[PDB]
């Protein structure tokens, strides 16, 4: 079986449906009715990407949640490739899996902006994201002379 | 009172400190192995990395603190306890 | 900038990072700083206690604070407890009792886990005036009433402090008393009499290395419905005969099994 | 609030972590008689010529109470009219033939 996803931008998929109900989004759409099913909230390349993401992780066995605490070094290798895409691309692919509540994909494209983030300077970080500073200068200095760790 | 919460006025112990193959040292319950290999660097002008404090033969946490060692190692033994440094 | 997908990010920085992204930007100091990424902070072995820290611990309002071998003072223990009214974990080991005094205050928040192992002065009275509820002119408002965890590992207390106990924790669940050689079997037999709270409250107790416990304190033990927790590991004094006695005149109804030598859990 | 050590080549006299007084913290003192036979000296001449150091003393019973709760001091090594002490402090120590070290935590 499978079903058609439309992108807010009009384009159409073909996907397995046990492939698209890794998001919990669309499966409680398929659930709700059925008698295009229409993505007003995701682009079409966002979309194709989101498909291979599940199509690779369709057998996945359920992930283990105690013990088991917020951790950013278990981004497996695959995910790791498919996630060398450009800042825009990465963020995207979070808002998408908010949408689509799929929090495999969601957890993986946050351990890497994380990833991005640690052990990096406040000047580096601004300079990775695009950050434009607005401390006033006392204000900067109060900031981390106002506290350490 | 504002201070007497100070290592100062902590309990003390007494420790023999003899050359694993000799001195006498009394400080808080609350001192660390780490402090007391720190003292005994100085007093041998050497470095951490070369100072160890043991207990039969067992190098001994440098966070476990004197009062630790006693009740583990030495309860119901008269003063002092009796501990073995070695250098490396 | 979207606001929950940065909450999304944060979640999987630790604090050292979060307090490095604070200086980021204007924004960033304010989400980072958001209660939810603070709901555990640990300080432990920390030599400086300024008060541009203490106020940081204030604006993130933890749940569970660990100031353990930092020595902190009265003062400052005073301020941080009553500008945190959600605290319910507090970590005071290796402290000084005249720091756990700020705890006999009245603004002190309902605390359910006590950590006080190791804090030198920390006695049979000093038990007493941390338990002892305040004034009052009628003829429980202790604020210690909620505890479910109570960690007393390595003081000088005697039987005393543990009637103290009895009378004002009935919520009480787990309570350590390692290293505490005054205790004597009596204490057990005490916790688990009939018509204590503790009886039916408590479910795991560390013994462990207790000098004058023997395997007469067993017998008590068999009289607790709920017991599931008994670390009587190196009591010198108590044989591994006795407790396979225990899981024995015990296993009509319960079935315990000793993962480890004297430890002993229900299965 | 730092550690301090002392040292010597030779045993150390003991030490009890007293509350002379509701007024008072708890700190450390000697046995008087004590230090004066390690000094070899009087009450007299230690008094005369060492006025800044605290002597003070409390009822033998109260002493034992306060030394009875340690799990350091073993019955034997318990002490026990009144009970004669000098206070614990780095001028006696060095007196005494001790060294003294500040280690920082």
């Amino acid at each position: 079986p499978s079903i058609k996803l439309q992108s807010s931008d009009g384009e159409i998929f073909e996907v397995d449906v046990e492939i698209a109900k890794q998001s919990v989004t669309i499966k409680t759409m398929l659930e709700d009715l059925g008698m295009p099913v229409p993505l007003p909230n995701v682009n079409a390349a966002i979309l194709k990407k989101v498909i291979q993401w599940c199509t690779h992780h369709k057998d996945d066995p359920p992930p283990p949640e105690d013990n088991k605490e917020k951790r950013t070094d278990d981004i497996p290798v695959w995910d790791q490739e498919f996630l060398k895409v450009d800042q825009g691309t990465l963020f995207e692919l979070i808002l998408a899996a908010n949408y689509l509540d799929i929090k495999g994909l969601l957890d993986v494209t946050c351990k890497t902006v994380a990833n991005m983030i640690k052990g990096k300077t406040p000047e580096e970080i601004r300079k990775t994201f695009n950050i434009k500073n607005d401390f006033t200068e006392e204000e900067e200095a109060q900031v981390r002379k106002e506290n350490q760790w | 009172h504002s201070k007497a919460h100070y290592y100062r006025y902590d309990e003390q112990l007494n420790l023999c400190l003899e050359r694993l193959s000799n001195k006498y040292v009394r400080c808080s319950v609350r001192a660390e192995v780490r402090h007391l290999r720190r003292v005994l660097c100085h007093r041998l002008m050497l470095n951490p990395q070369h100072v160890q404090l043991l207990f039969d033969n067992e190098v001994l946490p440098d966070h476990m603190t004197m009062k630790q060692i006693w009740l583990s190692r030495w309860f119901g033994k008269p003063s002092p306890l009796l501990l073995q440094y070695s250098v490396k | 900038m979207h606001r929950e997908v940065w909450m999304a990010v944060f979640s999987y920085l630790s604090h050292q990072d979060l307090c490095v992204c604070m200086r980021v930007c204007r924004t960033w100091n304010r989400w980072c700083c958001d209660k939810r990424l603070w709901t555990r902070i640990d300080l432990n072995h920390c030599k400086s206690i300024t008060p541009l820290m203490l106020s940081g611990i204030i604006r993130r309002q933890p749940v569970s604070l660990d100031l353990s071998w930092t020595n902190i003072s009265k003062k400052q223990l005073s301020w941080l407890i009553n500008r945190l009214p959600g605290l319910r974990d507090l970590v005071l080991s290796g402290c000084s009792w005249i720091a756990v005094s700020a705890l006999c205050s009245s603004s002190c928040p309902l605390l359910r886990t006590l950590d006080v192992q190791w804090v030198e002065g920390l006695k049979d009275a000093q038990m007493r005036d941390l338990l002892s509820p305040p004034t009052d002119n009628r003829p429980n408002r202790s604020k210690l009433r909620n505890i479910v965890e109570l960690r007393l590992a390595g003081l000088d207390i005697t039987d005393a402090s543990l009637r103290l106990i009895i009378r004002h924790m009935p919520l009480l669940s787990k309570l350590h008393l390692s290293y505490c050689n005054h205790v004597t079997d009596q204490s057990i037999n005490l916790l688990t009499a009939v018509g204590t709270t503790t009886r039916d409250s408590l479910t795991e107790i560390n013994l462990s290395d207790c000098n004058k416990v023997t395997d007469q304190c067993l017998s008590f033990f068999k009289r607790c419905g709920n017991i599931c927790h008994i670390d009587l590991r190196y009591c010198k004094q108590v044989t591994k005969e006795g407790c396979e006695q225990f899981i024995a005149e015990m296993s009509v109804s319960v079935q315990f099994g000793q993962v480890e030598e004297k430890l002993l859990q229900k299965l | 609030d730092d550690f301090m050590f002392e040292l010597s080549d030779k045993p150390l006299l003991p030490c009890y972590n007293l509350q002379v007084s509701v007024s008072r913290g708890p700190c450390n003192w000697f046995l008087f008689s004590d230090v004066l036979k390690r000094l070899k000296l009087s009450s007299r001449i230690f008094q005369a010529r060492f006025p800044h150091f605290e002597i003070t003393t409390m009822p033998k019973a109260e002493f034992y109470r306060q030394v009875a709760s340690s799990q350091l001091l073993t019955p034997a090594e318990r002490p026990g009219e009144t009970v004669e002490l000098v206070r614990y402090e780095p001028d006696l120590l060095r007196l005494l033939g001790s060294e003294v070290e500040f280690q920082s935590c």
